[PDB]
């Protein structure tokens, strides 16, 4: 709606009411990355066409969001701008971003620490740590959803890596600046018909994201890896804990028997006291309300509640010399 | 789904705030129609079956070439398919008059028809004949109250205006 | 995602019917009293800001281990952390009570709820507690029963109210234990 | 600002769809509810250079350490600066109660609040103990009416809890 | 952006003067015929296709030079992005009407649009008869004067609302000439 | 018979169930803390957490018994076998006798609102018949493990 | 990603080994034979809308649940998502096809289709019985044993190409399952 030469709205920095749009896209960057010639090339503004640009930011801003004909009017307006001239394909990114169709499938669809993790996967190619987490949870509590979307578009990470005219994708660098930051980004970025739609929460890189510890799975790593990387792993060999782990990403298993909570019990004969596993450390949960004449107080029998193992110390810290 | 309350909490929280006082404003709002098209609704759910008595020979009416071979009504079981096309729209037309809002009638009647009807070969100039035929059909004072009628109609022409 | 209008039009939506005039009086009902639950939830956001600090004091009063180095609770970046911990969960109750069911809490503040605060280190029980505070705090400022302040309403009664918000805070009482 | 007329046509725009019919139905709230602040405006108006009188002085009649020296309000024209901070702050609910919403109460009173009465050195409890005695003044038989009277101490609470 | 509720109060900061009994009358004035607004939009958005798609057809069978080789509506293409810049225009008064004032329409639709239709090449004088016909549409609807749909509401007058609609489709015409 | 108490008498404990095995754990170490000295039982960050664990379980055992009013499910699916695995498990007896008798003395005050940091605002009378009956619960989980 | 020539050239860097003289002769019969590859493309694709809503509708017609409540191509939109998903399987077994070995099915479109079809909740013999139709559609149009449309080619033998694209709707019903 804008003007027909615009390179950025909104005033953030004093320097983009004097900036102009680039003439050109801008280069890759030059460490070396052995995987990124294994993977397809950039799509940007001047190679492609509109058919190529509206596919690759339906495969990897809307992730596979499976766009009817009909259905988001809003981002074919801010398409009609694309082709216009009015904005570049990185405020075409913030506009689909700031749509109601980007919000009616991950924001009130999704969790809130769930909706953080795929903005850094469809807006920069990658997944967060734990400090880059909790400072866009904040935005979400104390500013609303769209100054967390214009915090990823005009961060430094943006404008060096795409700049004006490249479509988001994943980048593969050579030299990161962690080697959890690489093996966390293929995690969360694998190929076809992946569709962060269903999988109502992740659950995986929910909790390995929230300790700068545990490194996670290596099969979801050698998974989404590009090929010719990773045949002479996968006929048999590794190939069935591939086919474990993809019918319990999908269908979502929570991991707090394997992965995060990790409690060594007793063995099974050396107690015998209420028989058998399946009904061992069960106690009811009573919950009583006393308004009125309705209450409901319904005693329920809940399930293994396991030792918090982080809420007792506390326990062997607050008692060390004293009590 | 596109309802009234679904659009103020959204809207509380794309802004990351609390209920304030002009979301409940609108809720307000909820209490002068929920008279209007709640009575408005039993009245589609009981004579659910006598209108597309009505409307559903009425769409062969107008346009007879489509009782040929190699088209889209074949026989009499794909009319009996035909029958079941439309009884599925008056169920969602009656399931956004109790949620208040174009909630149902988005995502299970009107997203994907252009692609569905398109490759099945289905033509939507007969789809628009039988909601314009059950929207003028529409009297006054023997079917219903006066404002019960207004946004029983409104709806009529929302699923005409996806389809044309 | 679903108010209390579309919770009854999906699950007539599995069994193909029509909403019909016999399980509407439990729906008609509900819009009978739209201004008894509407002034009912300007009760919970009026002293919004006050019943969360003195949740979370009121839990550290009772364990006083957490402001302890090494508590959970210490250092002056978690316990603004602890503080909209606990403010998130007044507000994603807010939206459920306007709505009528928990179907915008359960997605959004409490599917993955459990594994963030095993990870991170959040105790259990204290974040139970801190929460049970908010269960009777809740009832009270709607059956108008709060001690020091009173609010101004028409006369009558509210007893079907605070059971649906007491509900909803031991709902994320059982997703967090 | 935050009005119930600009947040369904700006929840319209984003997504890039015609007024619903729901849409239609939060304004319908505003054919119900306006008439209840429209007359908490002239009690207001009427009376608004003698609430900020009568309680701007009752945060000093609570702090007495404001007037020491090397302090808050030092000499006569910061207390005559603490009159014309109390009386913007009415102001402003006198626009939220004929738009509807907290529209002029957030970008004009509570955006910048937190930055500016901290770098300034104001101490935010003195406000918010000249805005909880203008609260606990209202009585239905005498001030305004009884549902004028609720709504409008549903406001002054916003602007505690945008600072307690 | 701004309503008519709202555009009082920014004629009323100015002075640092409070809203009173002296031009509330205006504001109790929006109120009082409210629901004759309220049908209006009713009788716009509703038939609303058929609208859009006859005055871009009138404007063709009144200037066949489009559909030559270098007209503007000359290919599949145009004809669909002119389909298009029709019912974003459609939208944006009825997002005026509902509000009472061109500060949606002014600052979402019209901030640039002069200078886009410059460097496409799209000719304005063909753009001004594409929105009269739109006008001359919505006027035959609010004062319910349409041959081929006689739609039916409280009878009287909203022969005030058939002004301020072509209020509304002329400033489109204003900042494209 | 007496319905209302006995509702008052199970909120008063499952409220502050979470200081009620916090204390009886703490105050266990504050009269022998041998058991977190190196070698001992409740000494690392798992065997704590087993520990907290069993004052929970054995509290909202007979959180169920008042509830109930009789001591049948308590004796039947929690002590009809725990003397026998707490000697396969090395547990001392000495020290789970004075956890117990901790939970035992916390939960008499708050029936009869005699607890010194905190006043429920109860209804007025004597709940004192019932807080012998949920002493009569604790002495026998006590006669149970030893 | 690969052909059929460097799978040939991935095997022999396997041998650090030249290609010489008697496996290039496989492949020099793959090159004289090259124009039965290109009609037999050319034979899926043209006549390809038809055959992918012919798939998904004898799918229907031999399990009726799916048009059922409580379905998965009950809605509309999950109609219209169905009829898309089984056109991307189509247009995957014809870039193998084209190439010459399944390289591009198996990564781009088989890679992660069991993981989102348990999580979106798809069935999976009910995907197998669209993908079977799909097997016998193919064999018949390039053998052009179709009976309703007739191509025009020469004559001779392409029951070779018609086991190789049997191989490629093998591995799609086999990495569903
Ligand atoms: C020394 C290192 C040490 C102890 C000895 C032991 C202290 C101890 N405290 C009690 C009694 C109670 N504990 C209670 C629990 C709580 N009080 C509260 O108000 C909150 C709700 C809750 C969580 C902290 C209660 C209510 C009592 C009874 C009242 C009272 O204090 O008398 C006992 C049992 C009684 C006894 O002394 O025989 C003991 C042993 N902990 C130590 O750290
Ligand atoms: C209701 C709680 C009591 C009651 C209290 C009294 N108020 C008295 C004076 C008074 N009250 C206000 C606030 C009120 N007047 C306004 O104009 C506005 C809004 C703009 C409000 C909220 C003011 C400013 C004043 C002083 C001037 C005046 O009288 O209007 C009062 C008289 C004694 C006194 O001045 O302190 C009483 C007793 N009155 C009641 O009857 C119920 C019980
Ligand atoms: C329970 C918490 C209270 C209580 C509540 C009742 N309120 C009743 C009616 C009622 N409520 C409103 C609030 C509404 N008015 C506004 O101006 C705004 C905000 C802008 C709101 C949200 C109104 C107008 C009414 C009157 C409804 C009418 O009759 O027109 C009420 C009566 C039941 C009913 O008719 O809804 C009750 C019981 N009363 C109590 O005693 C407890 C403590
Ligand atoms: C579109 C009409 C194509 C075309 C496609 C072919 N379909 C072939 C076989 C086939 N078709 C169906 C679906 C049909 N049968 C039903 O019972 C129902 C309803 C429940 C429908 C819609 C089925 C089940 C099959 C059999 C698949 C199999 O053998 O397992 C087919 C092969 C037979 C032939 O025609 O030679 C083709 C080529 N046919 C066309 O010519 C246009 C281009
Ligand atoms: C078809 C007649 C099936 C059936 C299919 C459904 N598939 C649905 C969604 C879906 N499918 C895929 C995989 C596909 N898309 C790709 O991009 C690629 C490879 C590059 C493939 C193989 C994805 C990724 C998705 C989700 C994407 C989106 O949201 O658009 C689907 C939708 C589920 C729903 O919304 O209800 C259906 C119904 N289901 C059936 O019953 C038959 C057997
Ligand atoms: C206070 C009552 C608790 C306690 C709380 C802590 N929570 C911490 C981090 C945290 N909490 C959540 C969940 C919450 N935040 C949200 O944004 C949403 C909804 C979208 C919810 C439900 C998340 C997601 C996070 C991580 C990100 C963040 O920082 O907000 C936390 C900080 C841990 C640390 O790093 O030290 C604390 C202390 N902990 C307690 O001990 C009491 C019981
Ligand atoms: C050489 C002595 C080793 C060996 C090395 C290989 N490393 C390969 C890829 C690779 N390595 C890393 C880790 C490195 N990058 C970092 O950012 C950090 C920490 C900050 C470290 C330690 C990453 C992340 C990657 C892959 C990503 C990329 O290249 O862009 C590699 C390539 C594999 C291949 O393509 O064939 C090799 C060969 N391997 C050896 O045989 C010796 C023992
Ligand atoms: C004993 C531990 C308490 C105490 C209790 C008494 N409560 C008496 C009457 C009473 N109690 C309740 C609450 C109760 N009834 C319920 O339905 C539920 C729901 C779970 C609860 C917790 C009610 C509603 C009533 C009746 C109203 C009234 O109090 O008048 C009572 C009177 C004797 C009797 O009738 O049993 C006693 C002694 N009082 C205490 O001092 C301690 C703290
Ligand atoms: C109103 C303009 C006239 C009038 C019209 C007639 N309607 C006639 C029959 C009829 N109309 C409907 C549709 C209506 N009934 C419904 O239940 C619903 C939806 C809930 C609608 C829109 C139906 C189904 C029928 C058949 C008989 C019936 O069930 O009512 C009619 C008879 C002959 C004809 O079809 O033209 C007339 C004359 N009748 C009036 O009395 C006012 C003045
Ligand atoms: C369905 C089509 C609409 C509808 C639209 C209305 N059109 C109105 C007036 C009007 N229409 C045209 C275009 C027409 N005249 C032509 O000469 C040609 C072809 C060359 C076409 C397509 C014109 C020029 C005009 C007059 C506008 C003017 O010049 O001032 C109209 C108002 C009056 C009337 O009914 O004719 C409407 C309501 N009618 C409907 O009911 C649906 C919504
Ligand atoms: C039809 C009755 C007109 C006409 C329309 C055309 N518009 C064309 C392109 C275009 N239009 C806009 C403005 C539109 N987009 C917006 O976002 C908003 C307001 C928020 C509006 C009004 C833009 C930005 C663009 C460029 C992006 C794009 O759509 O490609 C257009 C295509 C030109 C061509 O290439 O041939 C046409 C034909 N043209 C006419 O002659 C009548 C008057
Ligand atoms: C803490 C106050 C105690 C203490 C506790 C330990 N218990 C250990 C294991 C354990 N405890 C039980 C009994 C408890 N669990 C139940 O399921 C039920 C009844 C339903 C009760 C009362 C069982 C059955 C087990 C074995 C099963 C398991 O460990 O998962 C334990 C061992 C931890 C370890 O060594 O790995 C400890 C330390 N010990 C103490 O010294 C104080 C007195
Ligand atoms: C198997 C599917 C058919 C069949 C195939 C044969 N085609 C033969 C020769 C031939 N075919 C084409 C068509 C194809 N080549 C292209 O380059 C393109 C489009 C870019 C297409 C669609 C051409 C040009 C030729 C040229 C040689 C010639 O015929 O003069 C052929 C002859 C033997 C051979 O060339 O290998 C066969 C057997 N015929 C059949 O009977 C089945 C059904
Ligand atoms: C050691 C520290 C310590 C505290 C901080 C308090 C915290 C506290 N407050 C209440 C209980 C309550 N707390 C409030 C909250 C408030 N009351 C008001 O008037 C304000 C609006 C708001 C504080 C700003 C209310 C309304 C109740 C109900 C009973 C009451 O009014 O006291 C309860 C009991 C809840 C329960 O278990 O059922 C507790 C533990 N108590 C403590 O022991």
């Amino acid at each position: 709606l804008t003007l027909p030469g615009t390179a950025e709205t909104n005033l953030a920095v004093p320097s983009n009411a004097v900036r102009k749009v680039q003439p050109y896209p801008i280069a890759k960057p030059p460490s070396y990355s052995s995987v990124d010639s294994l993977r397809p090339a950039r799509v940007s503004r001047m190679d492609a066409d509109w058919a190529t640009i509206y596919e690759q930011v339906r495969r990897q801003v809307m992730g596979n969001a499976y766009v009817m004909e009909g259905e988001a009017p809003d981002i074919d307006v801010a398409f009609s701008q694309l082709k216009g001239g009015n904005l570049t394909v990185r405020e075409f990114v913030r506009a689909v971003g700031k749509s109601a169709s980007y919000r009616t499938r991950f924001m009130e669809a999704k969790s809130s620490y769930n909706f953080v993790l795929l903005n850094f996967k469809h807006f920069l190619g990658r997944a967060p740590t734990q400090e880059e987490v909790s400072t866009h949870i904040q935005i979400l509590a104390t500013s609303g959803l769209e100054a967390e979307i214009d915090s990823y578009i005009d961060s430094d990470e943006y404008k060096a890596l795409f700049g004006d005219h490249v479509v988001p994708y994943v980048v593969y660098r050579g030299t990161y600046l962690s080697s959890e930051r690489f093996n966390r980004m293929v995690k969360a970025n694998p190929g076809g018909a992946t569709s962060d739609k269903a999988k109502s929460n992740l659950n995986m890189i929910a909790t390995v994201a929230a300790d700068l510890p545990t490194d996670a799975i290596d099969v979801m790593r050698g998974l989404p890896s590009p090929i010719t990387s990773e045949t002479l792993a996968f006929g048999t060999a590794y190939y069935w804990a591939k086919v474990e782990k993809e019918a319990s990403e999908g269908r979502s298993a929570s991991p707090i028997g394997e992965k995060i909570g990790k409690f060594d019990h007793a063995p099974i004969s050396t107690y015998t006291s209420l028989c058998s596993y399946d009904k061992v450390n069960k106690a009811p949960q009573i919950s009583v309300t006393n308004v009125g004449s309705d209450e409901h107080s319904y005693v329920s029998v809940t399930s293994k509640y396991i030792a918090p193992d982080m809420a007792a110390a506390a326990q062997m810290l607050a008692d060390c010399q004293k009590y | 789904m596109k309802s009234v309350i679904t659009t103020v909490v959204s809207a509380a929280d794309a802004a990351g705030r609390f209920p304030s006082n002009s979301d409940l404003e609108s809720i307000q709002g909820n209490i002068q129609r929920s008279a209007a098209r709640l009575e408005a609704a039993e009245k589609l759910a009981g004579n659910h079956e006598a209108v597309v008595k009505e409307a559903g020979d009425a769409c062969f009416a107008k346009y007879a070439y489509l009782k040929n071979p190699g088209e889209a009504g074949e026989n009499q079981e794909k009319i009996n398919k035909c029958y079941r096309d439309v009884d599925h729209y008056m169920r969602l037309v009656n399931y956004c008059l109790v949620v208040g809002g174009t909630g149902p009638l988005d995502e299970w009647g009107i997203a994907g028809a252009r692609e569905v009807y398109r490759t099945l070969n289905l033509p939507t100039s007969a789809y628009v004949a039988s909601i314009a035929y059950t929207r003028d059909r529409l009297c006054v004072p023997r079917d219903m109250s006066a404002q019960a009628g207004v946004e029983f109609s409104a709806y009529l022409d929302y699923l005409i205006n996806a389809l044309s | 995602m679903l108010d209390a209008f579309s919770r009854v039009v999906v699950n007539s939506d599995a069994k193909a019917a029509y909403v019909g005039g016999s399980d509407l009086q439990a729906l008609k009902s509900f819009i009978a009293d739209g201004n008894k639950r509407l002034d009912a939830v300007n009760s919970i956001v009026s002293n919004a800001s006050c019943m969360v600090s003195d949740a979370v004091s009121g839990m550290i009063c009772e364990n006083p281990g957490l402001i302890s180095p090494g508590g959970n609770c210490y250092t002056n970046r978690r316990m603004a952390a602890c503080l909209r911990d606990g403010e998130i969960i007044l507000r994603y109750v807010s939206y459920a009570l306007l709505a009528g069911d928990a179907s915008v809490l359960e997605d959004r503040c409490l599917n993955g709820l459990k594994e963030t605060y095993i990870a991170l280190g959040v105790p259990t029980n204290s974040s139970i507690r801190a929460v049970s505070i908010m269960k009777a705090q809740a009832v009270a400022f709607i059956t108008n029963t709060a001690t020091e302040r009173k609010m101004s309403f028409a006369a009558g009664d509210c007893t079907s109210l605070a059971s649906e918000v007491a509900s909803y805070f031991d709902r994320v009482g059982a997703a967090i234990s």
